[PDB]
RNA sequence: GAUGUUAGGAGGGCAAAUCCGCCGAAUUUAAGCAUAUAAUUAAGCGGAAGAAAAGAAAAUAACUAUGAUUCCUUUAGUAACGGCGAGUGAACAAGGACCAGCUCAAACGGUUAAUCCUUCGUUUGGUGCAAACCUUUCGACGGAAUUGUCGUU
RNA sequence: UUUUAAUUUAUUCAUUGGAAUUUUUCAUGUCGAGUCGUGUUCUUUGAGAUUGGAGCACUAAUACGUGUGAUACAUUUCACA
RNA sequence: ACGGACCAAGGAGUCUAGCAAAUGUGCAAGUGUAUAUGAUUCUUUAAACAUUUUACGCAUAAUUAAUG
């Protein structure tokens, strides 16, 4: 790795690629994020627009487990289950799959995508989106709330 | 700073060279721990070094569904299994005095686990062919022939492991048994809307019951 | 000054390691490669050589 | 049952009886030397409730300790430094006066003994009084006893200087648990060390 | 949120008593010592002040007694408890 | 109380990488500087062990709940702190290593301190060539202790 | 050489005490005070109408109590210790 | 204008953390098996090998101070 370094290819070039005029000094602009709002303000405003200031109210101790919930959209519910069983449920109209997405690791079912027409499916989840439920019972299925 | 980079964040403004450490001995320590537990199982000679732990449900709604090994069976679980905590702690059964059985499901699952362990136990005499029938729920002492014929059989260490749950994320129902009237999103929204006054009613119920 | 917290080791993808082992076995199976690596195998009957 | 009545009486400290007794004994302590041996506990119930026992190797010492803050140790007020560190008068010691008192006797006055605990005894404008229980780890009455003889082996010498008595536990933040202590449990310095010990795996 | 100790949980994840649907399962010596110690010690001076404020027996004086006890003891809870104990003792001594 | 060159004992000093208390900066960064940072750091004082310290909930959570301490992976550069600037910055859950629980106080025992120590003895068997060491229970003597030892839980 | 597992053998005669659980009774006992807590001051903390500590002033209840539940209050439920 | 009397030997963009871009490689709605465990491997080996059909990171969904 050290023999591929760019400094090696400037070995006899005096300035080491850092300029004969400006030189390579130590912290000529300041240390870290020093000059924001003063002499690095163009950089801060051009690349990190909303950096300065505060917005919103404080949440004192969070406990992310309380509001943790992974989501899944309806268009992946059928792909959750294996191909052969998908074919079985498609060919047979009197049976429907009952999928407990909470077991796969999803807490909320979201409504993005398209479910197969006239293919009933019962979905068990802790939370449901309004459009997710609308699509599920539009294809003849049902949403079951679990906890 | 310059160009379009993330704003730097490095917390190396103290004397960090003193606090950096590298684990050159990760696998050496692996071998040492393996050797230590091998030697302490040869030392007790047949009786496993593992102790039985209960199956408990992980707290919080994140890990609600998952179970794991707790520490210690409860007093109720031990009494359902028929043995006292002091006796149980001499046969490799952990006991903890803090946990309580809030649900019959946990109570019975851990009692069944304890009974399976007890039925799997074969007890060595304290006095070398002076077998007795035990106390505190400890099973009766096995005799020379069964001890000799079981000492060469592989001990089942699967009992000490967290149980494997059957994984039915999939199942089928008849299409005619689908409730086409249920409104899950409306139910969720209504429950959240009504939560406040129902807590009120519960508080008033508690106040009334306190008298 | 050389420090002991140099990156001495490298974490290698398990799939890439398994690929490398499989490819090494495959390469050992072909005669021209075993000849080109430096072994004097002009006189053995077949290169995926197996004995009882 | 007498200890219950003694405890309940001492729970008042503002009654006429307790006020009078505290006045007279504090007056006597003021005339006595700064560290002096007491024949028997002056508060037998409180001593017994702390670790004290009537075994031969248990002794008790009474200690005065000055009140207030100790002032910053600079020569005159001059502190050469930033204004954040220029204060000299409102400097509060980390250790409490009880711990200071037991140090005053356990350091060298009787360095052959082991400090067990200490208790209240009296207050004053300029002094606080305490009685410290000490154990002789070299007495056979202590050594042979299956209880109490934990204090005989080392790792127990100068607890009053390692902050291991009850007063030390109090001022080290070890009298609270959970989110109110959080960062003190294995010791403050050890917890701080662990919280920035940067660990690098060999293979990363 | 609040739960119910009876009437098993609703199987949904939000609202009142939500969650899984598991099966739930459910003086002589003291005041002798109090009497003798009271006989020996009496009342502390601030307790005497509270006693006299209670004995004055107007709403202004009871308010003042609660404020005084609260200042003397710290905390509204301790001040209030002291006031009720002293009112009980004043009634008892009135009998 | 005082006093004893009465009998038997202990402390002191060295050493410090890890460890436990205290005390405690400034350089530095902020492109200046004063809060802040450096840093609960260096220096200074004291105190231990082969580990120390912490430790058996006046703990979490809000769940279908967990269950002493420590450490690792993570939580997480997160919640939060901050001339809200520079900078700083945890906890709970989760996966592991290891895994261990206990006793005083207080309660109860007065047809009887049932406790403990000192000194002086007797034998009970053992491995040493010897030197020494491990076991040993029958006392007696002098004390301590009811201003409370021991047993019970 | 060290120790440390398994395998060798234990049998007779006796009283002395103790222990666990299970039946029948009585009482709900004990439970750490100049301490906790509060105010103020200084420090410390990520801890913010204050995280811990310390000094000073005031100074508790008695388990139906009192302490935690990360925003200061009052009245009060609940949980945990 | 400054440095250089001469010669030899030494002598300066590196190491770690973190982020990104570029490119190569593997796998792909996944990916990385973390700490740790096992296992007739225990000179090398402190590396290789392995992981009883919801650990965690990042990604797979955004947005709002926020109830959501």
């Amino acid at each position: 790795a050290t023999r591929f370094k760019k400094n090696r290819k400037k070995r006899g070039h005096v300035s080491a690629g850092h300029g004969r005029v400006g030189k390579h000094r130590k912290h000529p602009g300041g240390r870290g994020k020093a000059g924001g709002l003063h002499h690095m303000r163009i950089n801060f405003d051009k690349y990190h627009p909303g950096y300065f200031g505060k917005v919103g109210m404080r949440h004192l101790n969070l406990l992310k487990n309380r509001t943790y919930c992974p989501t899944i959209n309806v268009d992946k519910l059928w792909g959750l289950l294996p191909e052969e069983k998908k074919k079985e449920f498609s060919e047979n109209k009197d049976i429907a799959p009952v999928i407990d997405v909470t077991r796969k690791g999803y807490f909320k079912v979201l409504g993005n995508g398209k479910l197969k027409h006239n293919q009933p499916i019962v979905v068990k989840a802790r939370y449901f989106s309004s459009v997710a439920e609308k699509k599920i019972k539009a294809v003849g299925g049902q949403c079951i709330l679990v906890a | 700073v310059a160009h379009n980079n993330v704003l730097p964040n490095v917390h190396l403004h103290k004397w960090w060279q003193r606090h950096v450490r590298v684990n050159f001995s990760k696998n050496i320590k692996k071998k040492k721990r393996r050797l230590l537990r091998e030697k302490r199982r040869k030392a007790n000679g047949g009786t496993p070094i593992e102790k039985l732990h209960p199956i408990v449900h992980c707290p919080t709604q994140r890990y609600n569904f998952r179970t794991r090994l707790g520490k210690g069976f409860t007093f109720e679980e031990l009494k359902g299994a028929g043995l006292t905590p002091r006796a149980a702690q001499t046969i490799g059964i952990c006991y903890d005095k803090r946990r309580k059985n809030r649900s019959e499901e946990s109570l019975t699952k851990n009692v069944e686990r304890l009974l399976k362990y007890k039925n799997s136990l074969v007890m060595i005499p304290l006095k070398k062919n002076k077998a007795k029938k035990g106390i505190g729920g400890i099973p009766a002492d096995a005799d020379k022939n069964t001890i000799k014929e079981f000492r060469n059989k592989k001990p089942l260490l699967s009992i000490f492991k967290k149980e494997k749950n059957t994984k039915p994320f999939y199942e089928t129902i008849e299409v005619s048994k689908i409730d086409k009237e249920f409104l899950a999103y409306k139910t969720l929204r209504r429950a959240k809307l009504a939560e406040r006054r129902k807590n009120r009613r519960q508080q008033k119920k508690d106040i009334k019951f306190k008298s | 000054p050389t420090k002991i917290w140099r990156r001495w080791g490298r974490k290698v993808n398990l799939k890439e390691k398994r690929y490398a082992v499989c490819s090494s076995i495959a390469a050992s199976g072909v005669t021209s490669l075993v000849l080109a690596r430096g072994h004097r195998i002009s006189h053995l009957k077949e290169v995926p050589l197996v004995v009882s | 049952g007498a200890y219950k009545y003694i405890q309940e009486i001492w729970k008042k400290k503002q009654s006429d009886a307790m006020h009078f007794l505290l006045r007279v004994r504090t007056w006597e302590y003021r005339q006595l030397p700064v560290v002096h041996r007491v024949s028997k506990p002056s508060r037998p119930d409180k001593a017994r409730r702390l670790g004290y026992k009537a075994i031969q190797g248990f002794v008790i010492y009474r200690v005065r300790v000055r009140r207030g803050d100790r002032k910053k140790r600079v020569k005159k007020g001059i502190v050469h430094g930033k204004p954040k560190h220029q204060g000299v008068h409102k400097q509060k010691s980390t250790r409490n006066l009880k711990s200071v008192a037991e140090g005053k006797v356990g350091k060298s006055i009787c360095g052959n003994l082991r400090v067990l605990n200490s208790y209240w005894v009296g207050q004053d404008a300029v002094y606080k009084y305490y009685e410290v229980i000490l154990v002789d780890p070299n007495h056979n009455a202590v050594r042979n006893n299956p209880k109490i003889n934990w204090i005989c082996n080392p790792v127990h010498k100068h607890r009053e200087l390692r902050g291991l008595t009850s007063a030390g536990k109090k001022y080290r933040g070890l009298r609270v648990k959970g989110h109110l202590s959080a960062k003190s449990r294995p010791s403050i310095r050890a917890n701080w060390k662990r919280r920035q010990l940067i660990k690098l795996r060999k293979c990363r | 949120g609040r739960k119910s100790t009876i009437k098993p949980a609703t199987g949904i994840a939000v609202g009142f008593n939500s969650g899984h649907v598991v099966t739930k399962r459910n003086s002589k010596r003291k005041e002798l010592i109090k009497d003798v110690v009271r006989e020996i010690t009496g009342f502390s001076p601030y307790e005497k002040r509270i006693i006299e404020l209670i004995k004055i027996g107007t709403s202004a004086s009871t308010k003042r007694s609660l404020k005084y006890a609260k200042k003397k003891l710290g905390t509204h809870k301790r001040g209030k408890a002291k006031r009720e104990e002293i009112q009980k003792v004043v009634i008892l001594q009135r009998r």
